[PDB]
């Protein structure tokens, strides 16, 4: 897998930083590249927390899986620890298409159930039922970082 | 400091930022540029009261925290009309309709 | 700076900067051949929705590129349906 | 207590086994040196009746609870085969309890020489 973390021995000090109005969960990619969740920060929370250089970190959304970015991107790599200090990993909401905000929305308000009795166009339906997941994503970056190498 | 801004006028509405250290005066030469009237055929307002030429916006009470990009300030806005400057109006915008029982 | 004017179904005038405007490809489609130069009018859009998404064209220019806090974009339960079909539309 | 000749034995056992890198470098015993908590994981104490971490066998031998080597054998033994019973055959971590049981074994066999 491209996307996985590095069998390193580095120890790695982290502060993981919530600058979000949502519960974080923190995602892990194992040396496999299988996802692993870590305990959820809630907002305007930081945790110093122990990690290992070439770690892979994802940031989502805890109860929706909406995805976050961290240091403005979307993964996080622990990296070169400056005169002792632990690596800052700022964690904030992106800024949304107002689609995809919308369609968080509409979520948070409707049972996935009845998602097909709202009066909106046919595709809306198959975007509302498009969940946010952390493999989808991690998909998508897969491609994206294959394409620049 | 940026403070954000709905200018209102009948069913117009300007949307544009600004400095909070800039001045009323400035912001009618904004409006002058967009809706060609010069400032003194204007008379700009943050609620009932009527904003002087020479305060900042943070004098009328403009500031980041109330004018959000997200969520502007509203300045009304009120020309000179037949000889003499007409009482401040602002048509209101159209109401959502009632929610979805599936929403509900 | 260059403004453009979006008119809602019930005849309200959002004027914005063109640049604002551009964050959708529907607005250039239309601003590109369709009643003046630089007006758009919505049949379908009303109002208390086309306001909201003048706001989001602001939030996104403001808040693209920052190191800041990115607040939460607001959108209340009544306005969420409309919102949804117009951002649809507008492909935003 | 125990007589001070079989604490230096325990000691330098458990050194060994702690101490073991592989051909890449990676100490073996690392994520065996601390149980996951009862909070995090509840299925590991569900599941496994007797849990043991390498902190917890340092202690029993500072403690001397410990009067032999087959006491020592006894509770690595225990580690490996409870690392073999929760975990899948195949994982990283299976794999290395089995490696840990083999070097256990080894450095009694040169402390008894
Ligand atoms: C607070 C907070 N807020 C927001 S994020 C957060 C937070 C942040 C950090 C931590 C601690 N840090 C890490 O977990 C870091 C992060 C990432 O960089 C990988 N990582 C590691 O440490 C990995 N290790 C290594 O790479 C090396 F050490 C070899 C170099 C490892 C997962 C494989 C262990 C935290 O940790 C709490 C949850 C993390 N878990 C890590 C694995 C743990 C563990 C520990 C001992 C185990 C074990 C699993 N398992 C298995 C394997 C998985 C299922 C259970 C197991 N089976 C056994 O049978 C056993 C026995 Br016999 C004896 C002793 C331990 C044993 N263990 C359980 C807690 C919470």
């Amino acid at each position: 897998p491209v996307l996985r973390s590095v069998n390193s021995r580095e120890p790695s000090q982290v502060i993981f930083c919530n600058r979000s109005p949502r519960v974080v969960l923190p995602v892990w990619l194992n040396f496999d590249g299988e996802p692993q969740p870590y305990p959820t920060l809630p907002p305007g929370t930081g945790r110093r927390i122990h990690s290992y250089r070439g770690h892979l970190w994802l940031f989502r959304d805890a109860g929706t899986h909406d995805g976050l970015l961290v240091n403005q991107t979307e993964l996080f790599v622990p990296s070169l620890n400056v005169d002792g200090q632990p690596i800052f990993a700022n964690i904030t909401l992106p800024v949304y298409t107002l689609k995809e905000r919308c369609l968080q929305v509409v979520r948070s308000l409707v049972k996935p159930e009845n998602y097909r009795r709202l009066d909106i166009v046919r595709s809306l339906y198959e975007d509302l039922e498009d969940h946010p997941n952390v493999q989808k994503d991690l998909e998508r970056l897969t491609q994206e970082r294959i394409a620049h190498q | 400091m940026d403070v954000f801004l709905m200018i209102r006028r009948h069913k117009t509405t300007i949307f544009t930022d600004a400095k909070e250290s800039s001045t009323v005066f400035e912001l009618k030469r904004i409006v002058e540029g967009i809706l060609k009237r010069p400032p003194d055929e204007q008379r700009l307002y943050k609620d009932d009261q009527l904003l002087d030429d020479g305060k900042t916006l943070g004098e009328c009470g403009f500031t980041s925290q109330t004018a959000r990009p997200q969520a502007p300030a509203t300045v009304g806005l009120a020309f000179r009309a037949d000889d003499t400057f007409e009482a401040l109006c602002i048509e209101p915008f159209s109401s959502p309709p009632e929610l979805p029982d599936v929403m509900k | 700076m260059m403004y453009v004017k979006l008119i809602s179904s019930d005849g309200h005038e959002f004027i914005v900067k063109r640049e604002h405007a551009l964050t959708s490809g529907t607005i250039k489609a239309m601003l590109s051949g369709p009643n003046e130069t630089n007006e758009v009018n919505f049949r379908e859009i009303p109002s208390h929705v086309l306001s909201k998404v003048c706001m989001y064209f602001t939030y996104k220019v403001r808040y693209t590129n920052s190191s800041t806090e990115i607040p939460e974009f607001p959108i209340a339960p009544e306005i969420a349906l409309e919102l949804l079909m117009a951002a649809n539309f507008l492909d935003c | 207590p125990n007589p001070p000749k079989l604490t230096k034995q325990m000691n330098a056992i458990i050194d060994t086994v702690i101490n073991y890198k592989d051909s890449s470098g990676r100490q073996l015993s690392e994520v065996f040196i601390q149980l996951p908590s009862r909070k995090e994981l509840p299925e590991y104490y569900e599941l496994i009746r007797k849990p043991v971490d390498f902190k917890k066998i340092k202690e029993r031998i500072r403690n001397h609870k410990y009067r032999s080597l087959g006491d020592l054998e006894k509770d690595v033994m225990l580690l490996c085969h409870n690392a073999q019973t929760f975990n899948l055959e195949g994982s990283q971590i299976y794999e290395d309890s089995i490696v840990l049981q083999s070097v256990f074994k080894s450095a009694r066999q040169k402390i008894a020489k």
